[PDB]
């Protein structure tokens, strides 16, 4: 996200890794759906399982990679508009034993894939001094 | 377990069950319908008698299968069912995940047949009233004559049954006739020292080798 | 034979005046800004609107005229701000020392400043005509492709404020080059009513 | 002229027009959309100025194309247009069936751009206000620089224009941007001794080689 | 994990991390220093923000390395770091064991630089005040650009990072300049139903390929 | 493919403004002195602080603007004083005729003065970040490597004192070249508080 804001036009596939950081015996199922650009973000678990989704049992698999297909980025602006959504719904409940904490956590990662590309270099809008002459 | 734009990234991908030793093949119009349809999870408790889903009635209003069912007129499909029941190592209980061909139900203590509303339940499916007789006068004890799997939570948490085309006819009406009934009966009830033990069971039904006629 | 003069490379590559604007000099807040398009002058507009799609590199020549209201020798900056970057709103903004915007620093006494702007579209050609809407809703503007915006040419006087006051006329000459052209169109027979659209009076 | 479950069983299958000498090929998801969509017939009379349809706006609410347009997000298609104008041997008149790339319209006697409602007309299409300038300030006389056909009712009654993908981009938004405008302008007006001569014109648009992205 | 007269007889010897794909080699005076120095264990709790150790400052007063540091004058060494975090299967939490080259710290809400006492902490190391910005204005989220490992207590309990010589110079002053900062930040905090959960983290630093000059 | 625009040679080699200072002219004692670093402007500071070690040659362009408080034609000297040499403290010191310091004598009317400063470190790269102390005792300064000091750029007006008084704005443009870069770092998310250090407010 930061190195792309040095460039104007990005294009490529992203990947999202989600990592489950609960206890060893915490079980459950999530459903990570991917919404393509222009489509609307789902609000129900049933609408999410009708799209491109994945049914992730984190009962023993505590990592899921979600490949986001090739976008072309700056081709969808009228100001960047909408590039899609990755949502997550509960499928089951979180099933923990009584000695594990009942609150578990997910962390998510994102990298770009090898077909990612950046062009037309600009300045970063992120940065906008005390103490040589 | 990756069909279509759907995927089940589970772990313990144990042995599956070809029903009657048969794999679903095409009949010698056909990626859209061949995908997992993960139903809503049911809550298995200590007082659960069982759950059933009739096929393809559990899929006749869902997605690219339920569109084609209500636009076409004949269908021919097998089914891949993946039942997964995620619990801890402190839970116990056995499920009989049995797939029944032509499970004509019967009603209890009346001579009137079951109605349309008692049979065609949809994605919610039903609940066994008398699971010991399988709600049809027979027996649960002999129900392992059907294509079945066991989920002993001590041993395994998932069950996969691969169903072929079970019909006397080459194609069939999806809105009229159900051919398979996925039934999940807890033979040994659920148990851990909390009394409100509530293990979830997840049912994913992928219709394999769907054919259609009469758009 | 004689066909080499009606080549589209020869038909279109002429350094025509695309922008002439004066700006003053005292304490567009006293600088030049021009959105690089081609619809400013109807003689060049009608030649490029003989086609549907164009793909050219632009060759901007900047010709600075000074006249005091004894001519001083002054440094000008001419910064190309592409679509995605931020233009100056003032003469002394921080956008004039952008590291990434292509600036050129030139004098009045010099030969005119000449730079080549590349092909800047995200598509393979500029849509001269666009039968479409820019916004994703009904409030969008008709005939405007968001892909086709070149950028802006921002010209200021680098020097700080002086006692004399003068007028700086900036003539911009654009020669398109490496012209490829697709799908020719009928010439416009009616006068133009606006630069935004193809409206016609009769 | 037989695409999909549609068919045009006409007779005088005369010469067609590949637009700019190009046939629609696929770009190196793809029977459902590749079919003729026969629009509602227009009535050509003695006072007709002309008719236009923007593509794919004339098809964005019709059938398996208009479903995929409103479910996907990028499209890429050519078009096969068959205009047929059936009359007797006592009718007269010439039509210019011209297909215009990027027909950015202009409004008349105002400086305000045409709105969304003035441009996106759908299956009904529009009517030329000033067909002599092609409703964009140019000329009808030079409009044979575009891919065109003639329908002289003395000579022929039909016209087929085969349109490729005309875009600077590889794919495109169907609900935002129109790429072809099929225009049918009566150059010589209609005539037979009855004054209420009302010859029908039928437009059939088959979207060839449709691709899509972003379901 | 057996260097010198030291040995770590752990069990789950998982994958290590060569930092930037580089193994420590000698530069083309050299068993005494090449040994594991097991630091004092830190207590990871639910309110922990993180721990850091600067290298070789964490070893400049320990053993045959800290003798040679204070007798010589130039050094050149890689490092083998083994972080191990032993907990039960009822604990949860993720650590980012990240090794930062040239981690110039910054102070919070002042324009005065950090002093000698704020930077050179020794075997005790330090504690992150603001681990979200890595105590230097950047970000913890992008800190996986550095050589790092994860300790998800669900998955693994140990992390090994092999650090080469990171310097613009061929040798360096050990008492002046630190080259690596081992940082251990709990990204997901610790959790088991007792509130006073106190999982230990053990850091063992073996200086690999030590060279020296200027006795 | 497209990877040749995110090359570090292309990512970093842009002639960005590194120093803009005016100085006056009457009887920094009326001359320009700038310690050649890169932390003056936060747009260039944040790009180079995406890395741990850098090795570049600098390409200093000096752009002189004059304005009298009728512009005269004046000679300027721009002397690079490396680390080890002595800088001027006055406009008319003896250090302006150093035989060994690299001076460049240029006019206002000329094209801008451009010199290339080589790689000046005693190590193989400049430490952008330095987790160390410069002094051999505890009173040393944190984050300052003595090896990484480029030198100073001292600019004066060679001409002796004139009747008119004017302001000389000196814009310095540095383009790093032959960039090698090592060990990338996270970008800075908080604002800078000082050029001496990496302190942060929140």
């Amino acid at each position: 996200g930061n190195i792309s804001r040095y460039y104007t036009h990005w294009s490529g596939s992203l990947e999202m890794t989600f990592m489950f950081c609960g206890s060893f015996m915490a079980a459950g199922k999530l459903i990570l759906c991917y919404t393509p650009p222009g489509g609307s973000c789902p609000t129900t678990r049933e609408t999410a399982m009708l799209g491109t989704h994945i049914v992730w049992d984190f009962g023993l698999q505590s990592s899921v990679t979600l490949i986001i297909p090739w976008i072309s980025g700056s081709h969808y602006r009228m100001t960047n508009a909408n590039v899609g959504y990755v949502t997550c719904f509960m499928q089951t409940n979180l099933i923990v034993p009584s000695e594990s904490s009942d609150t578990c956590s997910l962390i998510g990662f994102i990298a770009a894939k090898d077909d990612f590309s950046l062009r037309l270099m600009r300045d970063s809008p992120d940065i906008g001094l005390h103490a040589a002459y | 377990l990756k069909l279509g734009n759907s995927a089940i990234v589970t772990q313990e991908a144990a042995n599956y069950c070809c029903a009657y030793g048969e794999w679903p093949n095409y009949l010698p119009t056909q990626t859209a319908t061949d995908r997992f349809y993960t139903l809503k999870s049911v809550k298995w408790e200590t007082g659960s008698t069982g759950w059933w889903w009739k096929l393809p009635d559990a899929l006749n209003n869902i997605g690219m299968f339920g569109q084609n069912v209500q636009h076409h007129y004949l269908y021919r499909s097998g089914f891949l069912i993946h039942v997964q029941c995620n619990a801890t190592k402190f839970h116990q209980g056995a499920l009989l995940v049995v797939a029944i061909p032509e499970h004509q139900r019967g009603a209890h203590n009346t001579n009137t047949s079951p109605g349309f509303d008692d049979i065609m339940k949809g994605e919610e499916g039903g609940t066994f009233n008398h699971p010991y007789v399988l709600d049809d006068g027979t027996s649960l004890a002999c129900a392992t004559i059907f294509p079945h799997q066991w989920i002993n939570l001590r041993t395994n948490n998932s069950a996969t049954i691969v169903l072929p085309w079970m019909n006397a006819a080459p194609m069939d009406f999806p809105l009229r006739h159900n051919q398979w009934t996925l039934a999940i009966i807890p033979v040994v009830p659920l148990g851990t020292r909390t009394t409100s033990s509530m293990v979830p069971i997840t049912v994913s039904i992928a219709p394999m080798c769907c054919e259609f006629n009469g758009l | 034979h004689g066909v080499s003069e009606t080549l589209v490379e020869n038909f279109l590559s002429r350094a025509a005046l695309v922008s002439k604007r004066s700006f003053e000099y005292k304490d567009d807040k006293n600088f030049f800004k021009w959105t690089i398009n081609t619809r400013s002058f109807v003689q060049l507009r009608r030649k490029l609107e003989l086609f549907t799609y164009l793909r050219f590199d632009a060759e901007i020549t900047i010709l600075t005229t000074v006249a005091v209201n004894g001519l001083p020798d002054l440094t000008l900056q001419a910064m190309f701000v592409p679509t995605g970057a931020l233009t100056p709103e003032k003469q002394d903004s921080f956008h004039w020392q952008s590291g990434s915007n292509a600036s050129v620093f030139f004098k009045i006494s010099d030969p005119p400043a000449r730079i080549t702007i590349p092909f800047m579209c995200i598509n393979s050609a500029y849509s001269v005509f666009y039968d479409g809407f820019a916004g994703f809703e009904k409030n969008g503007l008709y005939g405007i492709n968001p892909a086709d915006t070149i950028g802006n040419l921002c010209v200021r006087i680098v020097n700080e404020h002086q006692p004399v006051g003068f007028t700086v006329t900036v003539r911009v000459y654009m020669k398109p080059k490496h012209i490829k052209a697709w799908a020719p169109r009928p010439p416009r027979t009616l006068p133009y009513m606006s630069i935004a659209n193809a409206n016609y009076k009769g």
